[PDB]
RNA sequence: GAUGUCGGCUCAUCACAUCCUGGGGCUGAAGUAGGUCCCAAGGGUAUGGCUGUUCGCCAUUUAAAGUGGUACGCGAGCUGGGUUUAGAACGUCGUGAGACAGUUCGGUCCCUAUCUGCCGUGGGCGCUGGAGAACUGAGGGGGGCUGCUCCUAGUACGAGAGGACCGGAGUGGACGCAUCACUGGUGUUCGGGUUGUCAUGCCAAUGGCACUGCCCGGUAGCUAAAUGCGGAAGAGAUAAGUGCUGAAAGCAUCUAAGCACGAAACUUGCCCCGAGAUGAGUUCUCCCUGACCCUUUAAGGGUCCUGAAGGAACGUUGAAGACGACGACGUUGAUAGGCCGGGUGUGUAAGCGCAGCGAUGCGUUGAGCUAACCGGUACUAAUGAACCGUGAGGCUUAACC
RNA sequence: AAUUCCUUGUCGGGUAAGUUCCGACCUGCACGAAUGGCGUAAUGAUGGCCAGGCUGUCUCCACCCGAGACUCAGUGAAAUU
RNA sequence: CACAGGUGGUCAGGUAGAGAAUACCAAGGCGCUUGAGAGAACUCGGGUGAAGGAACUAGGCAAAAUGGUGCCGUAACUUC
RNA sequence: AGGACCGAACCGACUAAUGUUGAAAAAUUAGCGGAUGACUUGUGGCUGGGGGUGAAAGGCCAAUCAAACCGGGAGAUAGCU
């Protein structure tokens, strides 16, 4: 099956009306380190709700 | 001729001394409250909404714990409505137990289905396979046609195709009244009704009987 | 449908599913802690924790059944003379998971899972 | 559960030894009988100088049944093999006068007193 | 569930015999003819039990008038009025369906004489 | 500058000139059973043998096996037996190539769905302050079939043979909905047996591979053959039809005025969806009671303070689920895993001892192991936050205070 | 009849029921003797018919294991219009 | 095309096996240049299935089934 | 001994499913036939287009065959679109 008629610009853009990324709402900051991270995700110095989790 | 709200507890059977298995569901009705009393004057309907079981406080909203401390009764898991019928007056707060079944001979279960997903057209409406062999060509469980040809020239409404089977409201009517047992908060009726293992369930009286 | 039932097919057939676990089993022991992705960290606990538990009590029959569960007496040596003495008191619960990320390569949630006492 | 083509043993002395269920007698679209149920049948094997002869359409009762029966308390009664006793075509009573191996209570009406007494075990 | 087993555990049978699979057990069930209600015995090797508390079963397997009988009894049903070891079995595996295909000598099990 | 063609399969949908069931008039209608016509489309309306067959015939059913329209419905759904390519043959025709007024054996069926349509399932906004929970019912959909037996009663009827209406009860067929307590199937995640071979140093014990190697059982879940329930009663208005009173037309007349009955059709009654029913409804509860500045002076714009009820997000997840969604829970915690006890399943582990030449047997021992199950238990993971959503809610008129 | 239109000829056998099959009959529309006639053991991925075993072919489908399909990240077509 | 295709010769370990079949290994060589989840319909490739057993269908298509070695035994017909 | 038998290599290609914008402009998977012979295969050679070759299918003659391909006559002709 193909199309009979090429569909326009305005069916395009509202198909893709649903394809928007979402942003991250907030990011949680660590009590101990400061830094920002993924919530329920370790830091990226390997701090994790205060303690530190992985030496590197 | 208004219901309460229980809980599927499972199912299980009852021996009879005359040598008989009766299969039975065992439902778990606790007292409901009454939280709202409805009228014509107010509401324009009579019926009586009933909450039944607790929930954790922390859950309850502030809305909903409102709506309970009007009533003064405690937070039930969910609130539900049985229409009044002439000559059954309720009052808030009143507690109404399973012995109000202590008499009634069948009743209605209504719950909410066992969810099967999206289910094909050989599950969700019996249609008959095709053939698994004899040269057919990818389309053993497929629905097969779906409408005639120019005159419709469409698929008409309400065709059966494939979907969301189950998980919604389904009513099992008259069934048997095995035993009401008002200690235990218990009521047996014989047969299964639907919903899985601690759903809940709306119990009222048969209305064809 | 789906109801009621347990484990994680992972994308693989039975051999290779638990073949895997017994290297990822072997993997979390030697080291005390592994990264993962996180569907596969979840599903190393309901295969190394009944590891442990089974190390606490030290026979010759407990440590052929862990030789059958993970094919290198190394394991099974440091889970009876290591580890079993280490959780002796621990009612369940030997292992920590720890999300950390996405893979760069597939965009695969990982994470770490570890022993929860172990330190340095 | 005998439905069309079950090759049925016979219990009676008929004289035939196979039977070929040729239809399931009862309601429209009828699909299985059971012990108790009526079954139009084709001789396949008979003995020589017996009462009926191979080729013969009548019709028969089913006794035994692989399937078995349920009993009120949720038992089973299941048989090694799927077997029928021969009737008249027009009557409905049986057309041999012994019967052999078990039957079940199934068989206890009206129509088939007479095989509840001949059978040696119920 | 602690509501259905206590259900369940009131309608159990308090006194029934220890059998295992092989065992020739004789079984006594109550036929109800109206009025008129008596015993009735149906004795045979015990081939299947299935152990689930008030839904218990075992299935008997007796050759009965040259046919073979199978009969499942529900454990704890009324109907079931007693049941007796005849004689123990010895064997190794806990359903005998094996013995659907054998005959004769060859569908006998040996005696458990411990 | 291509609308695939017979039959079958799957799935249908409508008409009524009705095959069955329902209602009725007439009968050359005693009863039983029919004949014929009228009303009625709610539901239902065979399996096989033969042949490509549709049909047809036959066999055996059923209450009945309706007739037609739907591109002689349905090949971007299947089939490809017939027909109608290329090979070959027979009969036949032709001098022949070849052909049929025939017959016979063999012979590639593509398409990832844009739009409409349809089945499901979300997101946005709206519904006029915001929010949570419960509803009302405009409308829509589903369902609607029936046999046999017994009682009434061997009664009414009939010379007998035979044999009811009306009414009541029981038990089935088919169809549907749900469910897994039972009977079972499956259960490559549980246990065991065993073949070949490789390895763990060897013995013993185990693991890998050989379709799960091959099998024998089997938990939970799913599920049918399993077992529970349904079709209704009733009500309203009627069809054909039957009347009551009653003139026009001193009679008569069911009709003109008036009145009564009358079917599975119709409207309800039963089940489900359902306020986007923009005609966006109702009830109950909850939340927010700050200060200014400017202009063109408006349902205007900005600044500081404030951020609620609630929601979302994230996490642990679920008999919920393609994804979303829906439900449970997040330390004031049993949401998931683990652990502990039980259950269940398999069937008396390993080690040791004894007996035997040995294979093996016996004891320790219903042992060991045991997935989705049950009951528990904070050991592990579910975090303090942050984020969104504000600050009392237009105008007019009326009643009221 | 690889040939028979009438034709599903008729008769017999086989089936509950056989337009096919087997044995016959002769009324050969339109067999026939090296474009061979008739028969024939063995052979055949050859055509028709029947029976035993066997089974998910089917009554009537159920469940399970895998690979897709579905979601996420990366790459990224096509016929047609 | 870094393409399930095609391409002549030589070499020939162990165990089981008649065997260069086949299964499991050696030496040696590889995991096939997208992954990660989920565990719907439906499609493909498989496993098992109560009772029945060709009723399917143009047709037993497909599937299931048979399957080795030794001894015994083995019909019509025959060109022996 | 044998165009003998069963069966790998090897040579084929009967059936089915898959695939049909394929992994492949003819295959794959499971079965299937021959397998000391009219066998099979390597390297080289010969036969040339109304010609070849053909255990004969109008088969094959470089993915093309009731008359190959390439260049030319050539802008053949086209009452047709
Ligand atoms: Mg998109
Ligand atoms: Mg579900
Ligand atoms: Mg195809
Ligand atoms: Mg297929
Ligand atoms: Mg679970
Ligand atoms: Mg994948
Ligand atoms: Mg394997
Ligand atoms: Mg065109
Ligand atoms: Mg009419
Ligand atoms: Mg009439
Ligand atoms: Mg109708
Ligand atoms: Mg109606
Ligand atoms: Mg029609
Ligand atoms: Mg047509
Ligand atoms: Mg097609
Ligand atoms: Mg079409
Ligand atoms: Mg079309
Ligand atoms: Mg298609
Ligand atoms: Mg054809
Ligand atoms: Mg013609
Ligand atoms: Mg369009
Ligand atoms: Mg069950
Ligand atoms: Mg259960
Ligand atoms: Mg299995
Ligand atoms: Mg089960
Ligand atoms: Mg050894
Ligand atoms: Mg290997
Ligand atoms: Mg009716
Ligand atoms: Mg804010
Ligand atoms: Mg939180
Ligand atoms: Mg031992
Ligand atoms: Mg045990
Ligand atoms: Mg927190
Ligand atoms: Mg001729
Ligand atoms: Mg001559
Ligand atoms: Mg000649
Ligand atoms: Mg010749
Ligand atoms: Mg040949
Ligand atoms: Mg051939
Ligand atoms: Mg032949
Ligand atoms: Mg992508
Ligand atoms: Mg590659
Ligand atoms: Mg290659
Ligand atoms: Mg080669
Ligand atoms: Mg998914
Ligand atoms: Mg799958
Ligand atoms: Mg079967
Ligand atoms: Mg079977
Ligand atoms: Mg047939
Ligand atoms: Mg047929
Ligand atoms: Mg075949
Ligand atoms: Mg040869
Ligand atoms: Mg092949
Ligand atoms: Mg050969
Ligand atoms: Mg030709
Ligand atoms: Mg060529
Ligand atoms: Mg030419
Ligand atoms: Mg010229």
């Amino acid at each position: 099956a193909v199309q009979q008629n090429k569909p326009t610009r305005s069916k395009r853009g509202m198909r893709r009306s649903h394809d928007a990324l979402t942003a991250v709402t907030s990011l949680s900051v660590d009590k101990t380190s400061g830094e920002k991270h993924l919530r329920h995700h370790i830091t990226a110095d390997g701090y994790y709700r205060g303690r530190k989790v992985i030496a590197k | 001729m208004i219901g309460l709200v229980g809980k599927k507890v499972g199912m299980t059977r009852i021996f009879t001394e005359d040598g008989v298995s009766i299969p039975v569901t065992v439902i778990e009705v606790e007292a409901n409250r009454v939280t709202q009393v409805k009228d014509l004057a107010n509401d324009g309907y009579r019926a009586i909404q009933v909450t039944t079981g607790a929930k954790k406080a922390n859950r309850v909203t502030k809305p909903e714990a409102g709506h309970f401390a009007k009533a003064g009764v405690e937070a039930g898991r969910g609130l539900w409505e049985f229409r009044l019928a002439e000559g059954e007056e309720f009052t808030v707060g009143q507690s109404i137990s399973v012995e109000l079944f202590a008499d009634v001979k069948k009743v209605d279960v209504t719950g909410t289905s066992k969810g099967k997903g999206f289910a094909g057209t050989v599950k969700r409406w019996n249609f008959r396979t095709q053939d698994a062999t004899h040269g057919n060509s990818l389309s053993h469980r497929v629905p097969g046609s779906i409408g005639q040809n120019q005159t419709p020239g469409k698929v008409f409404k309400g065709k059966k195709m494939a979907g969301q089977m189950g998980n919604e409201r389904v009513t099992v009517q008259s069934l048997d009244v095995v035993r009401v047992d008002a200690e235990r908060n218990l009521l047996l009726v014989k047969g299964a009704v639907p919903g899985a293992t601690g759903s809940d369930l709306i119990v009222k009286p048969a209305v064809k009987a | 449908m789906r109801h009621r039932k347990s484990g994680r097919q992972l994308n693989r057939n039975s051999s290779h599913r638990q073949a895997m676990f017994r290297n990822m089993a072997g993997s979390l022991v030697r080291h005390e802690i592994i990264k993962t992705t996180l569907p596969k960290a979840k599903e190393l606990r309901r295969v190394v924790e009944p590891l442990i538990t089974l190390a606490k009590t030290d026979s010759v029959a407990n440590r052929r059944l862990a030789f059958a569960r993970t094919r290198d007496n190394e394991i099974v040596a440091k889970l009876f003379n290591e580890l079993g003495p280490r959780f002796a008191s621990r009612a369940g619960g030997y292992t920590r998971i720890l999300k950390c990320g996405f893979r760069a390569g597939d965009n695969a949630p990982m994470a770490y899972i570890e022993l929860v006492d172990r330190s340095e | 559960m005998i439905q069309e083509q079950t090759m049925l043993n016979v219990a009676d002395n008929s004289g035939a030894r196979r039977v070929m269920c040729i239809k399931v007698l009862g309601g429209s679209h009828r699909r299985y009988a059971g012990v108790g149920d009526i079954i139009k049948i084709t001789i396949k094997e008979a003995i020589p100088r017996g009462k009926v002869k191979k080729g013969d359409v009548l019709k028969a009762v089913v006794v035994r049944t692989k399937k078995g029966v349920r009993r009120p308390d949720g038992s089973v009664i299941r048989f090694d093999g799927n077997a029928c006793v021969l009737l008249n075509n027009n009557s409905e009573q049986p057309i041999g006068t012994r019967i052999f191996g078990p039957v079940t209570r199934e068989l206890r009406s009206e129509k088939f007193m007479k095989i509840i007494s001949l059978a040696p075990e119920v | 569930s602690n509501i259905i087993k206590q259900l369940e555990q009131e309608q159990m049978k308090q006194d029934v015999p220890s059998f295992r699979p092989g065992d020739t057990v004789e079984v006594k069930v109550w036929v109800v003819e109206g009025s008129k209600k008596r015993l009735q015995a149906f004795e045979g090797v015990v081939i299947a039990i299935r152990n689930r508390g008030l839904h218990s079963a075992f299935t008997v397997r007796k050759i009965s008038n040259g046919e073979g009988v199978e009969r499942v009894f529900q454990t704890h049903s009324p109907v079931v009025d007693s049941i007796s070891v005849k004689r123990r079995g010895a064997v190794r595996k806990a359903k005998l369906y094996y013995l659907r295909e054998r005959t004769g000598k060859a569908a006998r099990i040996k005696e458990r004489l411990n």
